[PDB]
């Protein structure tokens, strides 16, 4: 045991302490993924609820909890190879524009491909149907989906279709828009119920 | 008797 | 007009396939049948590297078997000594999701990248002592899959946009951009002669490119799934590649045909990293079934099972001296075997 | 009959504790932080059973104490320790549940593997220190029925020492831990009932199954705390009764049957703990059945 | 004009690949076997050396 | 890069001073600072040794108890206090950065320092002290030590320095087999665990000076006499 070796061991111990201090903040924060097609309203979400570069990170603190959301804006539409890098994340947030009936089929197709992924078999996905006011103004659908002509509200068609294509990890279908201000609290409650369910399934309390 | 005396368990 | 060119190209491909099939006079199984087996290489955990805090993704060895670089999903490029478990440097990366990392032969620069589309090359011999950003190679349009140091100033780098580019540390521009593929690039491997290299894509394709000429000379398409691992043979005339179908195949640039196939019906979990030894006898592959299985490059038989991990094996690397093998998985453990 | 069901429940608790210990030891995968409290509880219940069943059998069935003078020193002491540990472990377990349900994200720390081990070591040390006076004051002294001698932690020096010792035992082993466990379980049930409302159950069958499982967990926790209280009240009240009447001897048939019932209820506490995770939730019955089916 | 150019570059790549003069696979297998047998004793993984010579 | 030292002057015997070395140009929290005393017409003397993080501090047995060294990371400044100034403490102080890792560069840069006037042990005795040779030829200085400083790891702990008149000493070799940065390749080191040889093939009018040396095997550092070129 020389002096240089002991100094190296001390430096390694200091580096380990620094890595532990960094891991503290790493586990204090929640890492989320953001997905959506080109017509999705993820831009409005990252612009309003904010409280080449192929991947963009948004770090925001709310209710004394920090969330780091990673979104893809300058990458290929394929989600087969690079999707494994986002394994064991807290949750994924998929965005879909319910007002566009033409691209709704492709939206459901990619959502089903993401949900049925082998590396995402235990990751929760929260669906956000943006442009709620636009959809309301437009409806005031049968050619694209004839089931709407036979489906009735329970004593909700898009939510029912999402539930059916997901249950074919639990999905969380919600409705958002460009003027919604309480969306951050909804995401917080969702990411808290997800963490609670994860703790229940880890502690064998489900 | 020999029993009924001792500890709780 | 395009149909004529397409059918002519198809006829040329069929002729090339027939030529590659006709030149095969004897398979490697009949040639390597009267050779002595290797037995069972039961390796043990010599050192235990638990310095990282998140899932380790990739690692690479250099000329010296002492230093070893490792990358995790947090953004802490850790270079540590493989002998006395001493941590030499901890580079805090600007991002978190890392997919590859390299170590220059001279030990003066290290590379790292991923979905950031920017390769951050740092320096280790800085007079200031601390690690400072030396070069920021930018211009790609896809996630960085694998990168290695071809020289102390020039290095090739692949990306998720099916294209590869040869960058300079001093210049920082694309002096040679290779032809795009039909599938996303996943891994590459440099040859010991430093004259050419090989790279695998996602659409069951492998292309052999050159440093000077930007044209591919060897093309291999003998797979049925996406290639996720590929390594070059130390002799310089062959290379092994692995896909997600748990089927590894050893090709040769001289024969341009399959030489050996490593696969079993009991294992249906694909591999993520492959590497040869210092001589090329044993082939170590990183299986995703919570362990790894080594194979013989000649007999194509299971030479041993390393079950020291409990998570998906991310990467596996053999040093140049052939004295230790570092296997990193998603359990933040980079275990060293001998 | 009493001995048949006694042996049955003793064997059930023994095999449950053995299976839990074997699962925690041999699998080598589910050894994370949440399972450490379960392993500690299983070990405490195993120790309690292995140290109480043969002693109780030799005291009630055999009319002569097979152990000598030192037999009343090391044998009973550890018993209480285990008991204490068990109770404490449950409390700790309850606290762990209060850490896993009430605050899901507000307690997401990193250095937890050493803190839980330190807490378990502190629990064991406190239990040993609290049980040491039992072995310190344990001795063999006669009892005027007409006179018999056996193991006894309470000497005949004065009538205030056994009374105050039994009072302190009833306070630190029954009142405070059961009160804390009840408060924690009530808070957990309230939080579960509150969280079972904001869950977006509109047409999802998986969400409905999750809400049903949450209600089942709440009801099972309520049943568990109720059974804990209903089984620890008779044992403690019988101990208080036999400690206040320590100056004389009472061996009536009613006292006999109520002491047997209290002993059985106290043993069922340790015999039902390992089966809690089995009867409560999934993802654990598979391993619990495979650990016993592999030998079959 | 992109599809025709892609077909042209693809057929050019195929012609450049076919321009190489391949050899027999038996010669390559024999060369690989000789290379593996030459550095057999030099590879510590194939022949585990004792801890004193590590 | 820039190490400005202050706190010098003429002090009466038995007083106290606070030597301050402000560093700028590198990570002060990562490098381990050391002190070296150079008496007039004498070699160097190790005093204190502090690593990164202020975990463990070592003091010289000859001056143990009177010296106290302390670093400040928010200001990145080193301070050294001393009491009971004797007749031997009068020397020129040099405060020096050093980093420790596999293939590191300890004692790379030496500060300018400031003068100060008042009023087993590795005895590395050199084999030959004065070798007056005109520049332009090849020479080789040979030295020896009282104890073999070659540890079982295989790294010969030996630091060759060179202090020209006017400028602070400069490091030459790392571990007798790896040259430093910013130095010519003419200097080379060789020898065994006991004897050491520093050979230079081309002598110039600039590289002339006193070639100091030291050991780094044990914790107490003892600067040798060096290649004192008299006459
Ligand atoms: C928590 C329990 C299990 C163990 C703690 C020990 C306490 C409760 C017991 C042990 C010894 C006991 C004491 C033994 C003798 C002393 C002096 C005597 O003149 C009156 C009783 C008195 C004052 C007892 C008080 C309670 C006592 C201190
Ligand atoms: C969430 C965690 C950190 C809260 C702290 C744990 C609480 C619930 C546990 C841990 C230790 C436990 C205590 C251990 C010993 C003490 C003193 C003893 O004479 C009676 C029980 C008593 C009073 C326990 C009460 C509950 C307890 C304090
Ligand atoms: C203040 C009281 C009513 C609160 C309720 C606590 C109950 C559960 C406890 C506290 C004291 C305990 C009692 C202490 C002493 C009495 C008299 C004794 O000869 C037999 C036991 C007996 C009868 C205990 C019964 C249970 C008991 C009453």
């Amino acid at each position: 045991l020389s002096a240089e070796d002991k100094a190296a061991v001390e430096r390694s111990k200091m580096i380990e302490k620094q890595l532990q201090k960094d891991k503290q903040v790493y586990r204090r924060t929640l890492r989320l993924l953001l997905l959506g097609a080109d017509n999705s309203g993820k831009s409005t979400i990252v612009k309003q609820m904010r409280i080449t570069s192929g991947i963009f990170e948004t770090k925001f603190q709310v209710d004394k909890v920090n969330f780091h959301m990673f979104d893809v804006g300058a990458q290929r539409d394929e989600r087969r190879k690079w999707i494994q890098c986002f394994n064991d994340v807290t949750a994924i947030i998929f965005v879909v524009d319910s007002s566009d009936y033409n691209r709704l089929q492709e939206a459901l197709n990619d959502f089903k491909s993401i949900w049925n992924n082998r590396w995402l078999r235990t990751i929760s996905v929260i669906l956000f149907l943006n442009k709620q006011d636009l959809l309301a103004e437009k409806v005031l659908i049968e050619d694209y989906f004839p089931e709407f002509a036979r489906y009735t509200t329970p004593e909700y068609f898009i939510r029912k279709e999402f539930v059916d294509i997901s249950t074919a990890h639990i999905c969380y279908p919600h409705f958002t828009c460009s003027v919604d201000t309480e969306n951050a609290r909804r995401i917080f409650n969702d990411c808290k119920d997800i963490i609670l369910q994860m703790n229940l399934r880890e502690y064998n309390l489900v | 008797n020999h029993w009924a005396v001792g500890h709780l368990m | 007009e395009l149909d004529q060119l397409r059918q002519e190209a198809e006829q040329l491909k069929n002729q090339i396939r027939d030529a590659r099939k006709a030149c095969a006079d004897a398979t490697l199984s009949q040639i390597t049948n009267n050779i002595d087996p290797v037995g069972r290489i039961q390796m043990r955990t010599r050192r235990t590297l638990r310095g990282h805090l998140a899932k380790i993704y990739a690692m690479h060895w250099g000329t010296d078997s002492r230093l070893l670089v490792s990358a995790s999903q947090d953004g802490k490029l850790i270079i540590w000594d493989s002998y006395t478990t001493n941590k030499v440097h901890a580079i805090p990366l600007r991002s978190s999701w890392v997919m590859t990392c390299a170590y220059a032969p001279s030990g003066n620069y290290v590379a790292c990248g991923g979905l950031d589309n920017i390769c951050s090359i740092y320096n280790l011999k800085t007079r200031e002592g601390n690690v400072r950003v030396s070069r920021e190679l930018a211009g790609h349009t896809g996630y960085l899959s694998c990168c290695r140091f071809l020289d102390d100033n020039q290095i090739v780098t692949s990306s998720g946009d099916t294209t590869c580019a040869l960058w300079d540390i001093e210049t920082g521009q694309q002096t040679t951009t290779f032809t795009g593929h039909t599938g996303d690039v996943m891994s590459l491997s440099l040859a010991p002669d430093t004259r050419l290299f090989v790279s695998g894509a996602c659409d069951a394709s492998a292309k052999l490119w050159d440093v000077r000429e930007g044209m591919c000379r060897q093309t291999f398409t003998g797979h049925e799934s996406d290639i996720n691992a590929i390594c070059f043979f130390p002799n310089g005339n062959a290379f092994a590649t692995g896909s997600d179908d748990a089927t590894c195949r050893l090709f040769d640039l001289r024969a341009d045909q399959e030489l050996m196939t490593y696969s079993h019906d009991n294992i249906i979990c694909g591999i993520t990293s492959v590497s040869f030894s210092k001589s090329g006898r044993l082939l170590l592959a990183g299986y995703d079934d919570f362990n790894c299985n080594v194979w013989d490059a000649l007999k194509a038989d299971r030479a041993g099972v390393l079950a020291g991990h409990d998570n998906r094996v991310s990467c596996l690397g053999v040093t140049d001296d052939g004295m230790a093998v570092a296997t990193g998985s998603w359990d933040s453990f980079l275990k060293i075997w001998n | 009959v009493i001995p048949a069901v006694y042996g049955v429940i003793i064997l059930i608790g023994l095999i449950g504790n053995i299976t839990l210990i074997k699962i925690f030891c041999t699998v080598k995968s589910m050894r994370n932080v949440p399972n450490l409290f379960i392993s500690s509880l299983a070990l405490g219940d195993l120790l309690l059973l292995i140290t109480c069943a043969p002693v109780d059998a030799s005291r009630y069935l055999a009319d002569r104490w097979l152990f000598g003078r030192i037999g009343c020193k090391l044998i009973p002491f550890i018993q209480l320790t285990s008991v204490g540990v068990s109770v404490f472990t449950q409390t700790a377990l309850s606290a762990d549940r209060y850490k896993a349900i009430v605050r899901p994200m507000d307690i997401q720390a990193s250095h937890a593997l050493m803190k839980i081990c330190l807490k378990a070591a502190f629990i064991w040390i406190i239990s040993m220190l609290l049980a040491i006076p039992e072995a310190v004051f344990s001795d063999l002294h006669p009892f005027h029925e007409q006179t018999f001698i056996s193991c006894a932690p309470y000497p005949h020096s004065n009538e205030l020492h056994p009374k105050i010792h039994s009072m302190a035992s009833f306070l630190v082993f029954y009142v405070i831990p059961l009160s804390i466990i009840s408060v924690y379980y009530y808070f957990i049930a309230k939080n579960l009932i509150q969280s079972a409302y904001n869950l977006p159950v509109e047409g999802n069958i998986h969400v409905k199954k999750q809400i049903e499982s949450r209600k089942r967990l709440a009801k099972t926790v309520l049943v568990f705390v109720g059974l804990f209280a209903f089984c620890w009240l008779p044992n403690h009240v019988i101990y208080l009764y036999r400690s206040y009447h320590y100056s004389e001897v009472d061996t009536s048939m009613l006292h006999f049957v109520t002491s047997i019932c209290a002993r059985l209820l106290a043993f069922t506490n340790s015999c039902v703990n390992p089966f809690a995770l089995y009867l409560l939730s999934k993802s654990f019955r598979k391993q619990f059945n495979t650990q016993l089916l592999c030998c079959q | 004009t992109a599809s025709i150019a892609q077909a042209r570059k693809l057929v050019e790549q195929l012609k450049m690949e076919a321009n190489i003069d391949r050899i027999k696979v038996s010669k390559a297998a024999a060369d690989l076997m000789a290379y593996c047998e030459a550095h057999a004793k030099e590879d510590p993984l194939l022949t585990p050396v004792p801890a004193s010579e590590n | 890069v820039q190490l400005v030292e202050s706190g010098g002057g003429l002090v009466q015997p038995g007083g106290s001073r606070k030597l301050s070395c402000s560093a700028s140009g590198f990570a002060f929290s990562s490098f381990g600072m050391h002190w070296v005393r150079q008496a007039p017409e004498k070699g160097l003397e190790w005093v204190a040794y502090i690593s990164s993080g202020s975990g463990t501090i070592y003091y010289a047995d000859t001056v143990k108890g009177r010296f106290t060294i302390s670093r400040d990371d928010p200001k990145n400044t080193l301070f050294l206090q001393m009491t009971s100034l004797r007749s031997e403490d009068t020397a020129m102080y040099y405060c020096v950065r050093s980093i420790y890792y596999y293939g590191s560069s300890p004692f790379d840069f030496w500060g300018q320092g400031t003068t100060l006037t008042v009023s087993a042990d590795i005895v590395m005795t050199q084999a030959t002290s004065s070798v007056p040779v005109t520049p332009g030829e090849s020479v080789s200085i040979s030295c020896r030590s009282s104890k073999s400083l070659l540890h079982s790891n295989g790294n010969t702990y030996l630091y060759w320095f060179l202090q020209r008149p006017g400028q602070s000493p400069q490091l030459l070799i790392y571990r007798m087999s790896n040259l430093a940065s910013g130095v010519p390749d003419r200097f080379s080191g060789s020898g065994s665990g006991t004897a050491f040889t520093l050979t230079i093939s081309r002598l110039e009018a600039e590289d002339v000076g006193v070639y100091y040396c030291m050991q780094h095997l044990e914790y107490p550092l003892t600067f040798g006499a060096g290649t004192k070129l008299e006459l």
